[PDB]
DNA sequence: GCATCCGTGAGTCCAGG
């Protein structure tokens, strides 16, 4: 199973809005190359090269991991799109 | 092509057991008997 | 199902016996089973659970690793504060258990002791396993109960 | 068996536990000498055998024979398959089958 | 056909004197259970252990038999004692009995047996027995030096008439138990990664235990040498 | 696509009788029907494989 | 009470077959010991076999030689079986040739001999050659260790040379037998026989030899610890 | 009120040929 799935399950109030959740999550983060990460360096997900650890490709697993620590706010009409899309952008460029 | 029996062919007998190999051991994984013969095929009696 | 059986046996038939040295020494002769039932005094008990007791499982395990007893020889054993008289198998089911679902506790309320598990009690097992842990501890829970149960067929003979 | 016998080995310690085990099973009478006890065993067609990872026996005695086993024509070899894009129908626009 | 292997890595992990795991990848293909069950076999069977092999209490007839001013019965002080870890510090040290006197109002612990010249109660907070108002509790506890586990009806060794023999639980070892994984090496699909699990009682070390029994094995190779 | 063939199974002189057997053909073993092997089997669960 | 080093018997017939008896070791190590062996003994133990042919007028493994009764495919499968001893440590690839005709049974002693190499099984069967029949061989026999199918060592001395499957391994048969012994007042002690059979290659003694220094070799990868740092 | 005639539907995926 997902790492803390019941946890997860326990946050939405309709397990399919975790879902729309996370990707959408995972899509903000594969956008700015994860330099809008609320992840500090010793908790982000790893993978294990042939070289050596290097940071998860992974952006959903990035994704459900965030939704654990709490630092992210979600919920219906929080902000208008265009705004959070040129907030974002200047925040962290692409 | 000469075709050697890999992980995913079909074995049968005559008398309706069939199924798939799904495990290749090595000789020195087989049970084998006293003498040291290890078995060729290890069927499940689940089946009969 | 098969380390979670119990063994029972003929040759004692119940016997009626004053002290319990009185039946290991009868034991000794040949003449009752280890896992035959008997009556000591008033109490109906077995050889085998006078003859064994084990402070706690590790121990069990450690006698049926040396060959001292088997898993379905019944005996007797102190798990968690408790002086029961079941199997080292059943021992070792609610160790897997236990260790599984990472609750001691939580694992022993789950198990039924003392009943052979089968279909229907391991069912209910995965049914309250879920309700109490959750799904990632009863999918761990699941390939637990299922390597064993491999391991356990296998040499079962 | 008397190939064994005369080869010079006794009954090895592991065909006693076994043998132990199909006593408890009522597969064999018991009392009988370890040879007497084997051969009732092997007359069920059944043997004793040694798990080649550990060393250890079967806890039990299990069935050893030989079998006609068949290869059938269904080769894994045949069947794999994987696309990811490839050619499409003319009036759907959809994969072919 | 040409085969380039390289020597494994050996990994440990200890949480205190009672718990390892050791993981070594990568070896090719079977040795896994080559390594694993030997070691097995060795680290319960023939780690050198201390065992509390015959106990006699005042006034106690046999094992299934009541102490009166004592709550717990034989059987179970017999239990307690078994789970009871002593460690040997003189190596020439092979035996010793252990007595321990105490009465009134009060829990007996491990602590309350009296000292002794190379002998280190490591597990001192240990419950023996409880005691209450006129409870008197005097008892001598025999404790030797040897490998694996033998039942208390296997040795039968009595000081004097009233010594009750207890399974002599000699192992310092409480369980072990190895787990071998398929692990690929680039173009090498199916070599083993053995990883085993070591349960002490704190008398040995995992690490100090898992030592030994390579010890023994490399020993007993030596054993193919002269005829 | 299976192979058919037959192979010789007599050597240079041998004397042999009306309807004695010249070749083998696919799946014959000496004039016996060989759709497989015999193999040497145990009948026990193992490890889920 | 601790026991100590045993007497080790050893009754050898000939390069095939040996007996090696060890008493008295400790209650259970008779398996401690035997399994182990006998693992590494089935399977680790080095050997020769054939891994690649040529022959004259033979362009894939699917063939038939004119005045030649078997086809290439079983020609394999007999020179399969062929067991190859090399007498000198330095070696390690012989290519045999084979040249012979007219109404004749080739066996494996036909081959033409080299030093440093002995066939350990001359009366090997190997082809059915007829009036005018023909057959000339190269075939490349190498070391090597366990089982290396065809598929994989796509061995070939030129362009019409056939991959060979090759068991390198020469040991035919590995048992063990665990009897009941005992020393003194000690009881229930183990007396382990290990029956070794191989092919002539590597005898019964040196297989076992070889495999005591590779589980011992095994036993060295422990002794150098290192911190795990999942934490 | 009944027969009577009409059309319409009748498991999934996979291989070949
Ligand atoms: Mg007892
Ligand atoms: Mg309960
Ligand atoms: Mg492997």
């Amino acid at each position: 199973a997902e790492p803390g799935i019941d946890k997860l399950f326990g946050m939405v109030d309709s397990k399919y809005r975790l879902t729309v959740v996370v990707a959408k999550r995972a899509q903000q983060l594969l956008r700015h190359g994860f330099k809008n990460t609320v992840l500090e360096p010793e908790e982000r997900p790893k993978m294990q090269t042939l070289e050596g650890l290097f940071d998860d490709p992974n952006a959903v697993t990035w994704a459900m991991k965030e939704l654990l620590t709490g630092r992210l706010v979600f919920g219906e009409n929080l902000v208008p799109e265009d705004r959070l899309q040129k907030e974002m952008e200047r925040l962290y460029p692409v | 092509q000469k075709r050697k029996l890999q992980v995913g062919d079909k074995l049968a007998n005559r008398h309706g057991n069939k199924g798939v190999v799904a495990k290749i051991l090595p000789v020195e994984d087989m049970p084998h008997l006293p003498d040291g013969t290890p078995v060729d095929v290890i069927l499940n009696p689940l089946g009969v | 199902y098969y380390i979670t059986q119990v063994r029972k046996e003929k040759k004692g038939a119940g016997l009626e016996f004053a002290t319990p040295e009185e039946a290991l020494a009868a034991h000794e002769r040949g003449e009752v089973a280890l896992n035959a039932p008997i009556k000591v005094a008033g109490r109906e008990t077995s050889v085998g659970r006078l003859k064994y007791v084990f402070a706690n499982p590790d121990e069990a395990l450690l006698a049926v690793a040396h060959g001292i007893v088997d898993l379905q020889d019944v005996v007797t054993v102190r798990y968690m504060g408790k002086r029961l008289e079941t199997s080292p198998g059943r021992i070792l089911f609610a160790r897997i258990v236990a260790e599984a679902v990472e609750d001691e506790k939580v694992a022993w309320e789950l198990i039924q002791l003392d009943v052979p598990q089968e279909k229907n009690s391991l069912k209910d097992l995965v049914y309250q396993a879920f309700l109490r842990l959750g799904m990632e501890k009863t999918a761990r829970l699941l390939d637990a109960l299922k390597y064993y149960g491999f391991t356990f067929s296998t040499t079962s003979g | 068996f008397g190939k064994r016998k005369g080869e010079g080995f006794g009954v090895d310690k592991r065909e006693v536990e076994v043998l132990r085990r199909a006593e408890k099973l009522g597969l064999v009478t018991p009392g009988k000498t370890p040879e007497e006890q084997l051969k009732e065993l092997f007359l069920q067609g059944k043997v004793v055998l040694y798990d080649g990872r550990t060393g250890e026996p079967i806890e039990g005695p299990i069935v050893v024979g030989q079998m006609f086993i068949m290869k059938l024509y269904h080769m894994v070899e045949d069947k794999m398959h994987a696309r990811s894009t490839g050619p499409y129908s003319l009036i759907t626009q959809q994969p072919l089958g | 056909l040409d085969s380039k292997l390289k020597a494994p890595v050996f990994t440990v992990r200890t949480q205190g004197r009672e718990y390892g795991e050791f993981v070594l990848e990568p070896l090719e293909r079977g040795f896994g259970v080559t390594l694993g069950n030997p070691l097995r076999r060795i680290l319960l069977s023939s780690i050198p252990g201390t065992a509390v092999t015959s106990v006699y209490i005042e006034d106690v007839l046999h094992e299934f038999s009541t102490i009166p001013g004592v709550k717990e019965d034989v059987v179970e002080i017999i239990l307690n004692l078994k789970e009871l870890v002593v460690r040997f510090l003189n190596p020439s040290l092979q035996t010793v009995t252990l007595l321990l006197k105490a009465e009134g109002p009060k829990e007996v612990k491990a602590r309350d047996f009296l000292p002794v010249a190379d002998v280190e109660i490591m597990n001192p907070d240990l419950h023996i027995a409880t005691l209450e108002e006129g409870g008197r509790l005097n008892m001598e506890v025999r404790v030797d030096r040897g490998v694996g586990y033998v039942p208390a009806e296997k040795h039968g060794i009595k000081d004097r008439i009233n010594a009750i023999p207890v399974d002599a639980v000699f192992s310092p070892v409480r369980r072990v138990a190895f787990q071998v994984e398929d692990t690929r090496l680039g173009q090498r699909t199916d070599l083993d990664k053995l990883t085993l699990r070591i349960w002490t009682d704190g008398s040995v070390t995992p690490l100090e235990a898992l030592n030994q029994a390579v010890e023994i094995l490399r020993e007993h190779l030596t054993y193919f040498s002269n005829p | 696509g299976t192979a058919l063939d037959q192979r010789p199974r007599v050597v240079v002189g041998q004397r042999v009788r009306k309807g004695d057997l010249l070749a083998d053909g696919p799946a014959s073993e000496n004039g016996f029907l060989a759709l497989g092997q015999n193999v040497l089997v145990a009948i026990m669960p193992f490890d889920g494989y």
